[PDB]
This record gives C-alpha cells, structure tokens and sequence, in this order.
RNA sequence: GUGGCGGCGACGACCCAUUCGAACGUCUGCCCUAUCAACUUUCGAUGGUAGUCGCCGUGCCUACCAUGGUGACCACGGGUGAGGGAAUCAGGGUUCGAUUCCGGAGAGGGAGCCUGAGAAACGGCUACCACAUCCAAGGAAGGAGGCGCGCAAAUUACCCACUCCCGACCCGGGGAGGUAGUGACGAAAAAUAACAAUACAGGACUCUUUCGAGGCCCUGUAAUUGGAAUGAGUCCACUUUAAAUCCUUUAACGAGGAUCCAUUGGAGGGCAAGUCUGGUGCCAGCAGCCGCGGUAGCUCCAAUAGCGUAUAU
C-alpha cells in the first residue's frame, strides 16, 4: 500500500535524547493529534531498551475514549489503531486539578491534551515526572489555538484574541518554543513546521559524565574509609555523596550544638540524603533520634532510605531492628517508631512539630520540610543537641543567617544534579526560564538615590512586558526576582495573575533617569494594585458581611496586593514613597493595547518579514495615563510586628483580624483601610 | 525501519505554516522595543 | 324516533361433571446373616379425649390420661460388584434381533426468603463462611475434562426435511431429535491375466547308500508371433438429500516387459594379479560391490495380502 516517508529529524531527535538521557518536547497541531501519539509512542519503544514506556495522560474536563474495558466495548457495539493503543499500553489518567496525586511517581511519556487550560503549576508538576529519553507531547486541537499560532508566525507583533482575558501566557508559551533546543512542531501528518530555526541543523550524534566520573572515583576511594563508604555506594549521584560526608562529619564532632542544612529543591534527591544520614547515626553510637515533619504521611521515602541504609549494613528486618507502624486509619502506613537493638538500645521516634517537650533527652533531631512549620516552632526544636535541617527551594533564610552570625556549628550543602535525568537538559532549562523559577545568585550593587524627594512612580504596560523581546525579558526577570523575594510566599501561579487576571495594574518606582542612560533602569520598588467594587474580593465582601453596611459595596477602591523593596535597599524608605505617589495619583492630583486581529482577517494577513507596527511603550509616565477615582485603599496581610508598624505609619486603619491562624505560617490575616464611614468601622 | 528512513503505512492554513520563508526566531531578532515612549530602539 | 329486533366468531368468568394426573391408605409377595434373642417408651413407643397445623383422615404435632405394641410362625440389628438388571414386541437356513423402564439427591458451603394450578424450584434476594476479577485507590461486579501409552482436531460442523413438544400460533422456536469423520485387535469376498500360433533343439521322469533298475503319444527354450477381454486409475451427467456426501445407474479415456513389476521366512550355487589367519610345498578356515587403470534383475522350498522374532507357558 502507498506509504509516506517520515523525515529522519524525528527519529534523530528521539535517539539522541535516549542516549543523552535528556527529554525532548513535541507539539502536535490538529484535531487528529491522538493518532500522532500512537506513532510517537511506538518509536520511543524502539529506541528505549529498559522497559515498555509508561504513558501519563492529562486532560481538563472531557476524554473522548472511555478508558473502561467493558464500557468502550458496548459503545463500539472496522478496526482502529487508537483502540489497540489504549488497551495495550499502561496509561495513568489524571486531571488538571488532581495533579497532586502524580507528584511522586515517574512516567516514561507525558501527554498534555488541553492547551487552553495550561497553568504554571500543571507544567512544573507534569514535566518533572518525565525521565531520561522520554517525550513531552502537547496538543493543539482547537481551531482557536491553531489561528493563534498562525497570527504570531505571520507577524510577531500582531496577535489574535477573541472578544475579557487576554491570555498572554499562552502567547508567551508559543514564542519560547523557538529558543528550546529539543522542540519539534508537527502536524496531523508527520510534517515538521520550520519555525524553531534550529530544526534545520539537527543531526545524529556519533555512538558518562564529569560528575558521574567523580562519583565512581569516590565509590572506589571510599572503600578504604567506611561505614561512610557503604552509604555512598547506595548513593546515585555525586552531589548526594558530598552531602552524606558532610552529615557524618557533623555527627562525629565532639560538640553539643551543631547544625547541617540541606538545601535541595524538587527533582534532586533530598529525603534520600536524610535517610542515609540517619542510618549513619545509627551506625555510630547515637541512641535517641527524633524525626519531625508536619505530617507522618509526608515522610515515607525518608524511612525507606533508612531501611536501605539499614539493609545494606547488617540490620536484618526482624533480628536487629523492629518497626512499629501507624496502626491508624488516618495517616496510615507511616512508620512513626523505629527500634534497633543490635548496639545496646537505640530508637527513632516521630513526633509532632509542636513537641518541644519530650525533647529533654535528645542526641539527634532531624527536621524535614522545615519551611512548612511555623517559624516560632522551629526555634524551640533547636536545643542543645545536634540538629539536621532540610528545606526545599522553590524567615528560614533569616534563621540560617543568624546561625552564620553565631556557638552552633553551621554546614550548608546544596543539590544541583537531578536524579531522574542528566544535568543540562534543554527542556528543564527552557521550563524554568518560562516560569521564572530561578533567581540570579549575585545581584550587582548600585548607588543609592535620595529617599523621599527625587523618585517618580511609573506605569508598567502589561502587554509590552510579556512580549518575548530580550530587553523586556530582562526587565520582567528583575521585577519577578524582587516580586518573590518579599516576605510573601512564592507560587508559580502568580505569574499568570500578572499576565492574565484583569483589573490588575503594575507600578514601579525608579531613580531619576538621566537623559543618556543604559537600556534598563534599576528598579527600587514594585507595587501591584487590584481595583475592586463598582470599578468582588476580600476587601468588599468581608467588610459587607461583618459590618452589615448597606451603602458600602457601592464604593470604588483598590487593594495593594504586593509591595516590595530591594533587600539591600530595605528599611530606608522607598516603601513609604511609593504609597504617597499612589494616593496623589488616585485622588486626581496628577493632571491626566497592541494591534488586535479581526476574526475574518486571520487568513487575510500576509507575511511581514520586518515588523512595522509601533508597539505600546514599556513604561508610561503617570501624567500621560488617566487615573480612575478610588474612594479607599486596602491591604490584606498576615499580621506581623514589622508590617503592622509600616502600614500604620502610612495611614491604614485595621477593620478586621481573622480569628484562626494560618496553618503554614501561624499568622492571623488582617485587613486595613485608608481613605466618616471608616470611623464607624473602627469603633 | 529499513536502517535509512521511516515508512508509515484548516488544512489550507497548515499548508501556509509549511511554506514559511522566515523563521519565527529571525522574525523575533529583527523586532525592536521602545522605552519611555521615546528612545533608541533596543532591538 | 339517545325507535324496536337481530348472524357468525375471539377473549375472560362462579359452580357441577369429565380428562390428565398428584397425594394418603387396604390386601398379597422380597436376598444373606442367630457366633444379632429380644426390642420399643434414647425428646412418642401403643391406645383414649380435646385442640394446633395441614388440601384432607391420622401421634403429624402439642396439653391431660392409661401401659401398652412386636417377637423362634425369627421380632430387632447387621449386611448384600440390592454399571448391572427387569421387561416387552417381532421372527422359515439354529436372533451377532429391536426397543423401554428406575432408588434419590445437589447446583462454592450450611440457614432464611419471593411466585405459581402444580417446585420447600435446573431459576433471584438477605446475613455468615470460602474463593477470585477491575480501578483514577473513593469503590464496583461474580457462582464442566484432557494428558500422564513420541502423545490432547466430534471440546466441532449442517438442519428443524423426519419423530414429537411449547407458545397469542396452520407459519415461530427446539445442541429434544435427524445428518456427516479415522481404523493389518478382528470377520468375510477378490485382482496382479486368459486364449491360440510359429520356429529350433533332443532328452524327460520315478526308484536307488556312488556299479544301477524301470520308462516314454512328449519335454525344454528369460525363444519369437497375433488380435479378443477387462479393471486399478482418470474424468461428464442424472438420481439421492432441508443442502450435500454415500449406494445404485451411466457418457468418454484407461495393457505387451501387459515396467500399470507381492511380500515374509528357510536352504543352496557362482568369483579376482583382492585382504586376514593357520598350516599338511600347490592346502584349509573365515569371507569377498573394496582388484592395475578408470564414474560416464541366480536357483529351490513353505505360506500368500499376509508373514516372522523374543519371554512365559
Ligand atoms: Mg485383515
Ligand atoms: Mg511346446
Ligand atoms: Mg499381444
């Protein structure tokens, strides 16, 4: 039968990924993308030799096929290759909302069916589970998504948007595909879209790493010095071994007070290092060991690697160490109590974080997920005993800063080499840059401008900021680095709120710009305001319910979502200056969108080789843009002594303090207002 | 698989994507940005 | 005229009778065992009154009463290849005949429950016990035989055309029922040829312990010759049947080396510039597709589509 050649670039990309242990990205376009997954899955099986690949399918609301053996039979009640693929392959189906369940386990291939519902939280969680040479497949089935791709490639400045929400994140997702090394766009047929500009030069690699070479050297050199050697043999990556030696070095010290900090983000082995460190302490003379976590169910891999460290070096399952399980329905299968009696009597006990008592006789206490415990509780667990602290990346930094200032010995070790795949993966680097989940290690110092006198607020344009232009990318990185470095918790979803959520505005405080200056001014403070009321959020609803005030709710006002100042410049008064400039702007004291494409004109647009249309400016002066009239200003924050003094000085008056504290931080939410109705609420 | 190539057994817009002279990266490189509503184009 | 009278059917219906039965009784009659002689009242054994339940009569059951009942005329107890029988019809060259009738019980294991004229259901359900399957881990659904002999296909296929059965029905349905496969344990019948002619030779054949005695209307020749017959096989068409196969008919091809070539067991003959062994110079035993060079289908006997060997007897 007539058969079509498939371009070797698809096979070349897959084979190189398996050999390099690096993942690759595929973007199928068209409503027949499901059949494309079948072909792409089979080619992956030919290259991979370890096992039959596992498939992870993620969808938002509707799945076309039944995925039930009996049900899909009666719906059919001649032969379709897609039906064979579903029944034969081992597919795990998960929802966009229910993505937390698939956090731990690992899959060979990940399929993201629905493009329009993509969120930063979904992307980080699903891509992480892909291992080695696996494929990440993203589909564009809707006709709306296809023409959005069409408008951008025809002209980079022009963009298509129907009618509400702009959805700049999807457009930013499209533009960033060119930068990725391992990205291949294909159609319903096996045809490559030539847009990445690197697809043309793709070639097969000719038929082992510097970090892996060092680990093998350590695994041979540490046979001389042991039982530290046995735990390193259990280790998989080099940076895990270095942390293990650091832990045991702290254990052997003849000092009451010593702290080793394990600073490892997601994807790099963190509980495994803690598990082997506990086994090393058990290998030594340590008897009383305590393990602390917010939940017993949270720590399951830690006790596993304790058992692996135990199993490697004698410690039989019953003759030496005996384990007592949870024996409860809630928080089941957690091993709270571990008892080993080979060397005199030694015991490992899990306790609740709010157990400063029962720690009277402790030699080693291990704190894991330390950021997730309220800050005052961490101090009580310090004590005069050895402490192992592990905190994931992506204040706790203030505590370790105090430890550097001190008495208690400090050791800082960090993990940078991923367990699942090889370092240097193109997909991971592209993913982090798209979500801005990385911060520059060193920030250059700049001169300090006069504080309350010579700084003017500016209006950042949302459309210009998120365009993928190199200058705009650096400015967005500078803003986001300051945006998450505040006391407020950082979440990857906040970038979507900056990009998509309406009625949100960004203002930045700048030094006085000289007439001749560089490409980007330094940013001192960044402030975000969300307009509410007549112009439905925390401030209007909570006041209306609590004070049963009828006239309120017809008033127009905005709340300050976030306020930030640079850490080097903190405490000297840019924060107060920005708020004063807002009040003059909204009171009216200051004297007062990129080209959209019509629905029928999407096809009519031709190629524009050199962009011509003028783009909206990145920063606008406050005088240029007209201002909305706001009756009041508000803020909602976890009540702290430092922030309370700041807001009172600016004129904000409390109206509400939440009864129950937040579980993670142990802080009560507080609402403050500034403008005679305020007099009634305050009384 | 024959060790050389692969043998396997709206649309008008898809045809337009295939016949694209300028890649989106070269489209992106030629692009410029302006700051403060009047400045030298940084791009 | 919100007149009055009417035919032939279908369906349902109280009761009586009838048909098909079903269920309790009466009488008659069972194998071995006495080294089972007494048994029953060991949760009623016999009988009386009243009652419950049941379709009805009744120790069937329950209360209150009497002390009864069976037994050498064998009670009671224990046994008993209780696949095998029992019958039936039909028949000249002895019958390789044919068919029918059952003692119950169960549906993963013991209880409880639902319908109907008829079931304590060949079928639902609930609780307990035992198994096992799917999952997004939350929950959900369930009730037999083959090989172990170098050896696993009927564990199937076609049809309601016959016989009969169920249904609202002349027509639908029936794995009830009918049709179709291999096969030197064995039994029976039968081919692989028959008929003539010519030519050339001179010797058959029986008896006989090497001499011999009888004897001929023929014998032999891997000789030649001739034109009649036929089936093994190949291959049309009817008939058959629900459809087809099979049997019975039948068109055309199908024999001289008729090579279109019968076997198994037993006993003999023939041999070189060949090999080995032992000697009684030239011999004997065993044996001989093998040699100097060369590589392009002898005879006789017994049984006969059948015939040997080993062990035990
Ligand atoms: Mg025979
Ligand atoms: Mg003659
Ligand atoms: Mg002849």
């Amino acid at each position: 039968m007539h058969r079509k050649k498939v371009d070797n670039r698809i096979r070349i990309l897959i084979e190189n990924g398996v050999a390099e242990r690096q993942r690759s990205l595929f973007v199928v376009v068209g409503d027949r993308g499901k059949d494309q997954v079948v072909i792409l899955h089979h080619m992956l099986s030919k290259a991979t030799v370890k096992a039959r690949p596992s498939v992870l399918w993620c969808y938002k609301k509707e799945l076309g096929f039944s995925s039930h053996r009996k049900k899909r039979m009666r719906q059919l009640q001649q032969d379709d290759p897609f039906e064979l693929f579903i029944a034969a392959t081992n597919i795990r189906y998960c929802y966009y909302n229910e993505t937390h369940k698939i956090l731990g386990n690992t899959f060979g291939m990940c399929v993201l069916q629905d493009f329009e519902a993509l969120t930063p939280n979904l992307l980080a969680r699903t891509v992480e589970t892909v291992e080695g040479g696996g494929l990440v497949v993203i589909l564009l089935r809707t006709m709306n998504s296809l023409k959005q791709l069409y408008t951008v490639t025809m002209d980079v400045h022009s963009r298509y948007r129907t009618e509400d929400v702009v959805g700049r994140f999807n457009e930013r997702f499209i533009l960033s595909l060119a930068s990725c090394k391992k990205c291949l766009v294909i159609d319903d047929q096996l045809n490559i879209l030539p847009i990445s500009s690197h697809v043309a030069t793709m070639e097969a690699l000719p038929p082992l790493g510097p970090s892996d070479l060092e680990l093998r050297e350590l695994k041979e050199s540490l046979q001389d010095t042991q039982p530290v050697g046995v735990l390193v043999d259990c280790c998989k990556t080099l940076d895990q071994a270095k942390a293990v030696l650091k832990f045991i070095e702290g254990i052997s010290e003849k000092t009451l007070r010593s702290t080793v900090a394990l600073t490892a983000a997601r994807g790099r082995g963190k509980s495994a290092a803690l598990g082997l460190a506990i086994a090393g302490a058990v290998a030594f003379g340590y008897s009383n060991i305590f393990v602390t976590s917010p939940s017993p169910d949270n720590l399951h891999t830690l006790f596993e690697f304790v058992f692996k460290g135990f199993d490697a070096l004698q410690y039989q399952e019953h003759l030496d160490y005996e384990i007592i399980q949870s024996l409860n329905p809630e928080f089941n299968k957690a091993v709270i109590r571990v008892n080993v009696f080979r060397e005199h009597r030694q015991t490992i006990q899990y306790i609740h974080p709010a157990d400063a008592v029962k720690l009277g006789q402790a030699e080693l206490v291990v704190i894991d997920e330390a950021a997730a415990i309220p800050l005052p509780l961490v101090k009580s667990l310090l004590g005069p005993y050895l402490v192992f602290m592990a905190s994931t990346i992506n204040l706790s930094l203030k505590l370790i800063q105090q430890l550097r200032q001190q008495a208690r010995t400090l050791y800082e070790v960090s993990l940078q080499e991923s367990i699942r795949y090889a370092p240097g993966d193109a997909v991971e680097k592209w993913l982090n840059d798209l979500l801005c989940l990385d911060c520059l290690n060193i920030t250059r110092i700049v001169s300090g401008c006069p504080l309350p006198e010579a700084c003017e607020l500016y209006y950042v344009n949302r459309d210009t900021l998120f365009c993928y232009h190199k200058a705009s990318e650096v400015f967005l990185q500078r803003l986001m680095a300051l945006y998450v470095a505040s006391h407020y918790k950082n979440s990857p979803n906040d970038l979507q709120m900056l990009s998509d959520a309406p009625a949100h505005h960004l203002f930045c405080l700048l030094p006085p710009v000289p007439p001749t200056q560089n490409a980007l001014p330094e940013v001192l403070a960044v402030i975000q305001v969300c307009l509410e009321g007549e112009i439905g959020d925390l401030i209007p609803w909570t006041v209306s319910e609590q004070f049963q005030d009828p006239d309120f709710g017809g008033l127009s006002g905005g709340r300050v979502v976030r306020i930030a100042v640079h850490p080097d410049y903190q405490g000297m008064g840019y924060g107060s200056r920005a708020l004063q400039l807002l009040q003059m702007y909204y009171e009216g004291r200051f004297p007062c969108e990129i080209h959209t494409v019509s629905s029928e004109a999407v096809s009519l647009l031709e190629e524009v080789i050199t962009p011509r249309k003028d783009l909206p400016p990145l920063l606008l002066k406050l005088n240029e843009r007209p201002a909305e009239r706001l009756d009041y200003l508000g803020v909602s924050y976890g009540l702290t002594p430092r922030l309370l003094k700041f807001w009172k000085r600016a004129g904000f008056v409390p109206v509400y303090l939440r009864q129950t504290p937040n579980d993670l931080t142990g802080e009560h939410s507080c609402i403050m207002l500034k403008t005679g109705w305020l007099a009634a609420f305050w009384k | 698989y024959d060790k050389d190539a692969v043998y396997v057994d709206t649309h008008e817009l898809v045809q337009s994507l295939i016949s694209t002279h300028s890649t989106i990266d070269a489209k992106m490189a030629s692009s410029r940005v302006t700051l403060f509503s009047d400045s030298k184009p940084l791009g």
